[PDB]
């Protein structure tokens, strides 16, 4: 709940009293000028992003993350930037030097904390 | 047969339950 | 270490259910924990080992004790035949006063102990209740024993080296020599000195057995190698067990075959056999080098078994590094030669019935066959489980590079297309023959079947000289070169026990014979199709070569690339176990319908009626459990009511599997949900709210648990079918 | 032969053990 | 190496390992898996059309 | 956390990003492809590891694979 | 060498109460850390201490009431007799208790090196009880060699049997 959870409150604009579909199930009302929604869990959130940005444009949209001692992130959108569209400001994390087919077999990681793909 | 060789059997097999704890709570 | 999986700190974060339950199921999975090295591995399970055999002496003490106590130990050997041996006695306060007159036998009020137990104590020598005091005093010492050895060895300066671990050079030259050569050499000094003369009348127990010698002359002139003299006057014809008349005194003599009285075979040809079977393992003792130097490096020994045919890569060099290093290598060897030798004592217990008067009590013997069947089963597929976990967890390339395993590796394509080939052929060629002759005996004529007389079954029974099928071969024929060659030594007390249709031992044969024999066949082949398959597909398969990053029991792969339900190597554990209880289960009904033809005597009525599937469902299925399923009625009940209920009870496991089975997790994810919206909403109860997150189980869990439901409702129900079955029938 | 033992062994170990080991283990969890 | 040649692949994590395919494209532009080929028979995702590097790819004649 | 590696088969035709309904996985300008593009993982600790991004990963086999990590509240995706 | 015997000087011990020397030709204490070996050596000597006086005390011939006895040995008389009494089961039992109460942990005082493995406290004695340097050693030593020869005198105390089936004082009286 909202005393021990994290609670997603997605933040958006609109131009017009349209009717989208809640996460939770059934209709909402959708005010036209600006407004929020406090939700559960993130991909209700961005499957609600998906819910309107493939209907029509929603655009300047994002969830703060809603953590219970307060404070807010900023999910989604993170930079101005759609993300399947290139910025040249996101650092690359979580990639090695090929394919699957030089991954270690775990034999070699065996009594070691490490991962069968780390080289 | 008898009753007192069931009081020795449970005798002996409680301080066998002390070993059964004994070597629980190590591992 | 924090919180709960003390053990795994990649679970104690979890903040949902399943920290318990994987908690649970990866606790002994020692080679997965937060630092657990490798001398920190094997100085657990050397301990955990010793901990595991004080549960089996405790439980040994605890048939010890019972049968010391509320049995009727000594009454049943005062009338072995006529009084069912009881087990430990009962407590109900639900017993309310109709029950109790169904148990009442004598003052106690027990089970009766299907379980062989009284024969093998009978055997042994074993006449009152008080040595069964103080032999269970004597195993709840030794578990006392065991648990101060694993307490004793994980006490620091104590826990023994890995290079000591690593010396399995000379386990070998012990195990061969002490564990199974001296103990069984000393169990000849039981046999010898107790059950030949408790055999024979005379009462030897703890005291006259150093007075009084087995032989009335022994040893002092009799390392000069007259041994002849130990085999000179055998138990011949008119004695019965137990008491001194009609027996002589000798002690080795081999005369093969069995009582006429009791059934079962002589003591002096197991206290000659373990004798032999003694000296012949402590001279394999003798086999490796120590300290000492003479004997068998094992890495000359796999390092010189390379073909200069050069067909068989390149050689076994490879292989001793991957027994040493690995563990789940040794362990699928271990189950698969506890398996093989499990199913061989099954299919020696009933046919070579060793103890007295166990082939005259007709549920016991239908209960240990098929418990050391349903334990075969299980060990084999422990066997190529790890045989799995060998090729993910610990199977290195490179130290096999070219090996015979990876040599297995590179031809797993054509080991799985001709185990499915063969599979295939005896799975329509089984029931294509079995649906053949349940149409064709549907319809008005039973003999238009297809009925192919195993005929190699026959040749085999005519070698080992059963005459009754007229080839007249090595033994049948009793003039040929065998059958001259032990004409004196132990043929002619052996084949009046062949020739025999009373005694279980090779047993008289019709197409039945064929047709089920085809079906285990398949079930073996289907079984082996299965564990070989996610063995060798263990590791990578065209599917997803990723297998071996993800370790053994991985649920899946999502949806991607088709659908991915059930790809991991533990999936061929997961499918085999099914396949290991069905042909478990075709080998226990066939056995099980077999002798529930020679027992009730009509083989006719099995010969005639097993050919086809109604004769199983009808003259099987249909009519031996009449007995269990009157176990109570609305007119009382009777002593079967305990397997009637358990039978009813047991389908209720069986079906709760397939709960689990069938229907999988996001239906009950998205359920647990509605519970804990129901759960938080109502007033009265949002006070008690839980610490763990109500999660559905994880889809490994939940085909395990679904598994584990199949397996305790099968082997419920049919170990109510047999023991309800022949108790119905007979006692 | 102390008939009486099964009217004492049978309920303290086949109730009240599983429940004083429910809060053994189940306290376990959290200690 | 070059365009429209038959192709076997020398990757055991392909589905197309060790079957010949034709190159469709050969890039020269530093890409570490140029070579676009697709094949005859198609893998589990639909799709015969991946692409390799050099060392995994063998003409022939 | 689910661990979700991006290897070096990652073309960038972006239908894991548009694939993943958690935006976990960015594009990156990466000058070792012809689109000059490679997806990226950096926000793991909200990534569910349904796989929805190995569906539409049109490599040769699975630039992107997603190893069943660690299960956090938010891994583990439950609504309360 | 340090051995007053062919060679091996001071292989790993050397303090130990040999006042003759220190023995060990076999390699024992090469690879056995020779606490463990210190405790059963003593273990050893004191119950076949205790084993001889056993013998020589019953071969004084004194029975509560119980069969002549014609031998210490030889099981079904002497030994089932007492065990059928239902006499011998606790006498183990104590030493069941001993050992696994008061030997057990004193053991774990022979695993860390803390002990000096004998030691089972228990001097009863004044003007003579010595635990310091002199007596302690000089009587250890008694305790030691007394022990040794109480081990090999039981075995032949044992081993008079073939040639002689009779007791050992009836040995005395032959030869
Ligand atoms: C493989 C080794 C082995 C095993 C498992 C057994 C097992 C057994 N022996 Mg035994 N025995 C053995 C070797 C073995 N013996 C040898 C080598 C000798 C010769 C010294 C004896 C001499 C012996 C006697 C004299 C008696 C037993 C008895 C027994 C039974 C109860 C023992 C008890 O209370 O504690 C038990 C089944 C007792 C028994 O069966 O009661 C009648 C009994 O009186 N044993
Ligand atoms: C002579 C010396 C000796 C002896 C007796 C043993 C004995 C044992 N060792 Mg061992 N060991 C030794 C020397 C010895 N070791 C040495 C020198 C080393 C170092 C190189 C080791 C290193 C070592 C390790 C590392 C381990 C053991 C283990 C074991 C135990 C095996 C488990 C068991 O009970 O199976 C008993 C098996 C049988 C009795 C036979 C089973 C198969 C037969 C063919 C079937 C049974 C026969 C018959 C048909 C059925 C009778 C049943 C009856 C109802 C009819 C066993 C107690 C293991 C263990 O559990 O730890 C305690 C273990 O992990 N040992
Ligand atoms: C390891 C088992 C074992 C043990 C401890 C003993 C122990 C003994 N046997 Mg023995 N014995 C054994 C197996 C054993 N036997 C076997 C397998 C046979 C058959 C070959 C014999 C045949 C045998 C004879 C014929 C005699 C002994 C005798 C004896 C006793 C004096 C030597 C001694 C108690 C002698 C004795 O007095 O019997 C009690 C004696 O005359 N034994
Ligand atoms: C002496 C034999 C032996 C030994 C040492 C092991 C040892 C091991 N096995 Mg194993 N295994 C064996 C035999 C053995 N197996 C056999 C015979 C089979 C075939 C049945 C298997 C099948 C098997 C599988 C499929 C897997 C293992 C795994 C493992 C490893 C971890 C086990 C663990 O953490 O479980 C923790 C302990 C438990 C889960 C408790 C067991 C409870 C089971 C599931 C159900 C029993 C409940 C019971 C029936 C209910 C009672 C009610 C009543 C009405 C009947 C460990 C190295 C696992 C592994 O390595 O993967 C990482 C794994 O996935 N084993
Ligand atoms: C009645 C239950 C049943 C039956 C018949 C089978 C049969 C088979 N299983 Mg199996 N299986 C079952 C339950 C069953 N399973 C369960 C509960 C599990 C656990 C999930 C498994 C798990 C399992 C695994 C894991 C594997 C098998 C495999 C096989 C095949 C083994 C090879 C063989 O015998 O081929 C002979 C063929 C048959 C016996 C098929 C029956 C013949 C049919 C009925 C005739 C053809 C149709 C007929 C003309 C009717 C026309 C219909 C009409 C609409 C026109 C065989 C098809 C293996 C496989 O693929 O082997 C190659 C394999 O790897 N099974
Ligand atoms: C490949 C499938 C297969 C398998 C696994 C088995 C397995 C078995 N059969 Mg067998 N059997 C098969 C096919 C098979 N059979 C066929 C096709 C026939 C002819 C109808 C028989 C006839 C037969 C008899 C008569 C007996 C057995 C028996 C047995 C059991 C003992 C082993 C034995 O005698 O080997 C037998 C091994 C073979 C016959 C070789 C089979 C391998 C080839 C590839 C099968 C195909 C051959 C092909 C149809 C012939 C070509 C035409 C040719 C006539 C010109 C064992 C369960 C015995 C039994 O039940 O005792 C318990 C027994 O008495 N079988
Ligand atoms: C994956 C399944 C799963 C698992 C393993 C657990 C495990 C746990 N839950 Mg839980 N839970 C689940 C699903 C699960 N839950 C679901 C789906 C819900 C609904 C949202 C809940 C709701 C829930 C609440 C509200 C609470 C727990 C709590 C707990 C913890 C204590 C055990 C307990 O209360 O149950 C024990 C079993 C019962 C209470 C069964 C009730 C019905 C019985 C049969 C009636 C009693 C009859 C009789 C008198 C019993 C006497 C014998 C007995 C004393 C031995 C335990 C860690 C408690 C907790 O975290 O407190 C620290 C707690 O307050 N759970
Ligand atoms: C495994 C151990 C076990 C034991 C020992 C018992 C014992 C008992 N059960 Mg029981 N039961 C069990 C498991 C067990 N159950 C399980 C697993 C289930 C679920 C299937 C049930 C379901 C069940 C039901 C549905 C009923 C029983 C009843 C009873 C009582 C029988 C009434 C009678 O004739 O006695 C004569 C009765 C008495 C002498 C009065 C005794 C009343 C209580 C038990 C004693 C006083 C308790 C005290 C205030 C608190 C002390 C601690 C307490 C936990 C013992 C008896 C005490 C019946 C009952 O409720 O009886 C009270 C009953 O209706 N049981
Ligand atoms: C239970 C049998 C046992 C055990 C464990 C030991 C153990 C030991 N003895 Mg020993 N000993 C024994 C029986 C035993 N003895 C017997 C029966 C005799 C009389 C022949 C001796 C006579 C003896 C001598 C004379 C000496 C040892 C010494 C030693 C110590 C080191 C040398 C060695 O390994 O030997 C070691 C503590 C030596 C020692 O303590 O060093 C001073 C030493 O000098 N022993
Ligand atoms: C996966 C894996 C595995 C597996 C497991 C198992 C399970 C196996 C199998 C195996 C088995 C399960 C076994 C069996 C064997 C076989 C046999 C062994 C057969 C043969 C037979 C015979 C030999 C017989 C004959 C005869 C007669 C009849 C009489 C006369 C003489 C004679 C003896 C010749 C292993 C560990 C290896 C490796 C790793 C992986
Ligand atoms: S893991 Fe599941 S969530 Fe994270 S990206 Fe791949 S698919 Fe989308």
């Amino acid at each position: 709940c909202a005393e021990t959870e994290e609670k997603y409150a997605m933040t958006w604009s609109s131009d017009q009293q349209h009717i989208f579909e809640m996460p939770t199930g059934g209709a909402a009302v959708m005010n036209s000028g600006d407004n929020l929604l406090y939700l559960a869990r993130k991909e209700q959130a961005l499957a609600l992003a998906t819910q309107l940005r493939t209907q029509f444009k929603i655009q300047d949209y994002k969830i703060y993350r809603i953590f219970p001692s307060g404070e807010v992130q900023y999910l989604h959108p993170k930079d101005g930037v759609l993300p399947y569209q290139v910025n040249k400001g996101r650092e690359q994390v979580g990639r090695v030097k090929s394919t699957i087919g030089k991954n270690v077999n775990p034999a070699q990681v065996k009594f070691t904390s490490k991962a069968t793909y780390d080289r | 047969i008898t009753d007192n060789q069931v009081f020795v059997a449970l005798i002996m097999a409680l301080v066998c339950g002390y070993l059964a704890v004994k070597l629980a709570k190590q591992l | 270490a924090t919180k709960f999986p003390k053990f795994s700190q990649a679970l104690a974060s979890d903040p949902t259910t399943r920290r318990i339950w994987y908690g649970i199921a990866t606790a002994h999975d020692f080679e997965s924990h937060d630092g657990m090295t490798e001398e920190n591995l094997y100085q657990k399970i050397f301990a955990s080992h010793f901990g595991h055999l004080a549960i089996i002496f405790l439980w040994t003490s605890g048939n010890l004790f019972h049968v010391a106590w509320q049995g009727n130990f000594e009454q049943w050997v005062a009338n072995p035949l006529k009084t069912k041996p009881l087990a430990h006695a009962i407590w109900d306060p639900h017993f309310g006063q109709a029950a109790l007159k169904a148990f009442t036998r004598g003052d106690t009020v027990a089970n009766i102990s299907y379980s062989g137990v009284y024969h093998w104590w009978y055997t042994i020598g074993i006449r009152n209740n008080v040595e069964l005091y103080t032999g269970a005093l004597g195993l709840l010492v030794l578990s006392a024993v065991f648990l101060l050895a694993g307490w004793l060895h994980i006490q620091p300066k104590f826990k023994p080296s890995l290079s000591w671990f690593k010396n399995n050079e000379s386990r070998l030259n012990h195990h061969l020599a002490g564990l199974f050569g001296v103990s069984s050499l000393a169990w000849t000094g039981h046999l010898v000195h107790v059950a030949i003369p408790a055999s024979r009348g005379q009462h030897v127990g703890w005291d006259n057995f150093i007075m009084t010698p087995p032989h009335p002359a022994g040893l002092q002139p009799f390392f000069t190698g007259n041994w002849s003299v130990y085999a000179q006057s055998p138990d011949s014809m008119q004695h019965v067990f137990g008491t001194s008349q009609g027996a002589g005194t000798a002690i080795l003599t081999f005369l093969g075959g069995f009582h006429p009285q009791t059934q079962s075979l002589w003591l002096t040809d197991m206290a000659h056999h373990h004798l032999a079977i003694a000296v012949i393992f402590i001279v394999a003792g003798h086999m490796y080098r120590t300290n000492f130097g003479i004997g068998h490096n094992l890495k000359t020994i796999l390092e010189a078994h390379r073909p200069p045919s050069g067909r068989l890569g390149k050689g076994h060099i490879g292989i001793y590094q991957t027994l040493t290093n690995s563990l789940h290598f040794q362990l699928g060897l271990a189950l698969a030669s506890l398996s093989v030798v499990t199913s061989l004592v099954a299919q020696h217990m009933y046919a070579m019935p060793p103890y007295a008067y166990m082939a005259f009590d007709y549920v016991t013997q239908s209960a240990l066959y098929t418990h050391h069947q349903y334990i075969a089963g299980l060990l084999i597929v422990g066997a190529f489980a790890h045989g799995a976990i060998f090729f993910i967890r610990d199977y290195d390339p490179e130290q096999n590079q070219d090996n015979v395993l990876a040599r297995m590796l590179a031809h797993k394509e054509a080991v799985i297309s001709h185990l499915s080939w063969v599979s295939l052929f005896l799975g329509f060629h089984t029931l294509g023959l079995y649906v053949h002759n349940d149409v064709v005996v549907a319809f008005g004529n039973p003999e238009k079947q297809i009925l192919i007389e195993p005929i190699f079954a026959q040749w085999i029974q005519a070698t080992s000289g059963k005459m009754l099928y007229g080839f007249q071969v090595l033994l049948s024929s009793s003039t040929s070169n065998a059958s001259v060659a032990a004409q004196q030594l132990w043929l002619p007390g052996w084949l009046e026990a062949v020739n025999n249709e009373s005694n279980s031992l090779f047993l008289t044969i019709g197409p039945g014979d064929f047709l089920v024999h085809h079906a285990i066949a398949l079930g073996l082949h289907t079984t082996t199709l299965i564990l070989v398959k996610g063995a060798l597909d263990a590791r990578g398969s065209k599917l997803m070569p990723d297998k071996k990053d993800f370790g053994y029991s991985f649920p899946c792969d999502g949806p991607g690339r088709g659908g991915t339900c059930d790809i991991s190597a533990w999936d061929a554990f997961y499918l085999a176990m099914f396949w290991m209880l069905n042909t478990i289960g075709w080998v226990t009904f066939y056995w099980h319908w077999k002798h529930l033809s020679l027992w009730q005597g009509n083989v006719a009525q099995f010969n005639e009626s097993s050919t086809y599937l109604m004769g199983w469902l009808r003259d099987y299925l249909w009519l031996n459990s009449s007995p269990l399923i009157n176990g109570y009625n609305p007119y009382g009940m009777n002593s079967l009511a305990v397997w009637s209920w358990m039978f009813l009870f047991a389908h209720l496991v069986w079906a709760t599997g397939f709960m689990f089975l069938i229907s999988w997790r996001g239906y009950w994810q998205e359920l647990i949900e509605t519970l804990a919206w129901a759960h938080e909403r109502t007033p009265l109860a949002n006070l008690i709210r839980w610490k763990d997150k109500p999660v559905a189980l994880s889809i490994v869990q939940a085909r395990l648990v679904g598994l584990v439901h199949f397996t305790v409702g099968y082997i419920l129900t049919y170990a109510a079918f047999v023991i309800a079955s022949t108790a119905g029938k007979f006692s | 032969s102390a008939s009486y033992l099964p009217s004492i062994l049978v309920p303290t170990v086949g109730l009240i053990l599983p429940f004083a080991s429910m809060a053994i283990l189940f306290i376990a969890i959290e200690k | 190496i070059k365009k429209g040649s038959l192709v076997k692949i020398l990757r055991p994590e392909s589905f197309w390992y060790n079957e010949v395919g034709t190159v469709v494209n050969v890039e020269t532009s530093k890409v570490l898996y140029p070579v676009l080929v697709r094949f005859d028979k198609v893998n589990y995702s639909g799709l015969n059309s991946t692409n390799f590097s050099l060392d995994e790819l063998v003409e022939i004649k | 956390a689910h661990t979700v590696k991006i290897y070096d088969n990652c073309i960038g035709c972006t239908q894991c990003v548009r694939a993943c309904p958690l935006d976990v996985l960015e594009m990156v300008p990466w000058d070792g492809c012809k689109a000059g593009q490679m997806a990226s993982a950096p926000r793991t600790e909200d990534c569910v590891g349904c796989k929805r991004c190995e569906t539409a990963c049109p490599t040769d086999f699975l630039s992107i694979r997603v190893y069943l990590g660690g299960e956090t509240t938010r891994s583990m995706g439950l609504a309360y | 060498p340090s051995m007053p015997f062919l060679k091996r000087p001071s292989k790993l011990d050397g303090s130990l109460p040999g006042g003759e020397g220190c023995f060990d030709p076999l390699g024992f204490t090469e690879v056995f850390s020779l606490e463990w070996l210190r405790e059963a050596e003593i273990k050893h000597c004191r119950v076949a201490m205790l084993a001889v006086l056993g013998v020589i005390a019953q071969e004084f011939g004194t029975f509560d009431f119980y069969n002549a006895k014609s031998k210490l040995q030889l099981s079904p008389d002497l030994h089932n007799q007492f065990v059928q009494n239902g006499a011998l089961q606790q006498i183990l039992l104590f030493v069941c208790a001993w050992e696994f109460i008061v030997g057990l942990p004193a053991l774990i005082e022979s695993v860390n090196g803390n002990r000096e493995p004998g030691y089972f406290g228990f001097d009863p004695l004044k003007l003579g009880g010595t635990v310091g340097s002199a007596q302690w050693k000089r009587m250890q030593a008694g305790e030691l060699r007394n022990g040794r020869l109480a081990m090999i005198a039981f075995g032949g105390f044992f081993h008079q049997q073939l040639l002689t089936k009779q007791g050992i004082i009836e040995q005395l009286a032959h030869f």
